[PDB]
């Protein structure tokens, strides 16, 4: 039934988790207690847009990824039509959040327009650059600025472009 | 004392497709990046690490039609693999 | 007739640490990220993929010591699991 | 015994194969019959700079590189103490060997010193930079400039500084 917290994800039944406790040894990163420990999860999207189209169905994946994550046991923050700069200081704000000392993992969501350089900010043109870069993400969730996540997994996913480029090339058989 | 801790460790970085390409969206369908993601987790992530899903979201996409994209896996410093253990 | 293609497919980069950070080699027993490299790939290309091997690589790494580095995997584009199937 | 063409590389056997075959489905790289197959790899390593301090120890990592590589059934090109416009004419002459044609794979190997932005050329100094970008490495060995090694897998491997940093920072217990 998908009536429970994890809803349309399948779970994972003891005997597997003893299997997978088995194949690999001390090869795995560590769960917290369920009762105990604090997930937390971000997610920033951009919709509307100030000199660039605007990303219609983009509720669908915040929907979807809200959540997928929550399935997954963390607590969602989602963040919608940020500057880069407020991408910068949400990430900021974020890295310091108290939880991730009682959790073991991170999951970060962008899902916006973007070009070969990076992310596109609400207030992207050509003639002004509003870009946040992959680098800068995972500066401000490293060991020097984020200790509480040392050790931890971190998982950033992004949803963007990366250039105008259709991703082909023609062959013959 | 203090200790030694590696400045960048444990992270994995997934991206809706290859350097210099487009990524696609449906109006009200949303995104297929991240519509397929959600599908693989729900239905992998009780027996595989996310690596792996990963991976099989990227062979989801193996054939290219009329809107094609790459996703990516990039900057990975996982050192362990890392499982979801969905209802624990 | 013609057929679509992926510009980027099937991929798999392996750097000596992550971005910003040196590498370290000793001037008679060489590279430690090369000697590390062939070292796991002698012992796990009969039972490993490359991906599985290059996270082994990088485990081996993490207790860092006066001259530590994390190994990085990056850009990738692999679909399927590449097995070496050594002796084949 | 490492006499044979693998050497210390431990074997695969038959029933292994069957194993791998069977745990995971139609999602493993295909490869080629051993009798007919060619499979290439390519070193490029650094050693003897103009600008920038000797890479004593290198040649063991040429060794082993190249013994291993061979061990796995390539057959190695070495080059050593190119230009970063050497490197590229190389890369885009490996590209058009028509052996790829007959591979299931390939491995590129880059060993040098390098920065931030990339692997350090022989003639590289802070004055006169001389620099080959990751994504050119990439771009040369895509699906349009070597359609060769199109579905087949393509793997880089380099050694090289990425930056001054010691790539650590203190924590208390
Ligand atoms: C790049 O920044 C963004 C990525 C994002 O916003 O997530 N991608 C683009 O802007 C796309 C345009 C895609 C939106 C408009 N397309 C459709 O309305 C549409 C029509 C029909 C279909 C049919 C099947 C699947 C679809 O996804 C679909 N979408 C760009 C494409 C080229 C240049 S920009
Ligand atoms: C960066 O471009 C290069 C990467 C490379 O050439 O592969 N790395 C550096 O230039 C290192 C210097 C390392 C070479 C000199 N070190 C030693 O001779 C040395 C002494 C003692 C030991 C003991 C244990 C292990 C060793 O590897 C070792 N090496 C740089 C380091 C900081 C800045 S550059």
């Amino acid at each position: 039934t998908s009536s429970g917290s994890e809803g349309n994800v399948k779970l994972c039944s003891l005997e597997e988790a003893q299997r997978i406790w088995k194949q690999k040894s001390a090869e795995i990163y560590p769960i917290m207690d369920k009762s105990s420990r604090t997930r937390l999860a971000l997610i920033i999207c951009n919709e509307e847009f100030d000199s660039i189209p605007r990303r219609t169905g983009a509720e669908v994946d915040i929907t979807g990824m809200t959540m997928l994550l929550q399935n997954l046991g963390y607590s969602v923050d989602v963040k919608k039509n940020l500057t880069a700069s407020d991408m910068t200081t949400e990430l900021e704000a974020f890295a310091h959040r108290p939880e991730h000392k009682t959790s073991d993992s991170t999951f970060l969501v962008f899902m916006s327009h973007g070009i070969r350089e990076g992310i596109c900010g609400k207030k992207h043109s050509e003639q002004v650059p509003d870009i946040l870069q992959l680098n800068a993400i995972f500066n401000m969730l490293n060991t020097k600025n984020c200790p509480s996540l040392k050790d931890k997994p971190k998982v950033i996913i992004i949803q963007a472009c990366r250039g105008d480029s259709p991703g082909v090339v023609w062959f013959k058989d | 004392a203090i200790k030694k801790a590696h400045i960048e460790k444990d992270f994995i970085a997934f991206c809706s497709s290859t350097p210099d390409n487009v990524s696609w969206r449906h109006p009200t369908m949303g995104s297929v990046f991240i519509g397929r993601l959600i599908e693989h987790m729900q239905e992998y992530a009780c027996s595989c690490d996310v690596e792996e899903i990963f991976r099989k979201v990227r062979f989801s996409f193996e054939q290219p039609d009329g809107r094609a994209q790459m996703p990516t896996t990039e900057r990975v410093t996982l050192t362990r693999c890392f499982y979801l253990f969905p209802g624990h």
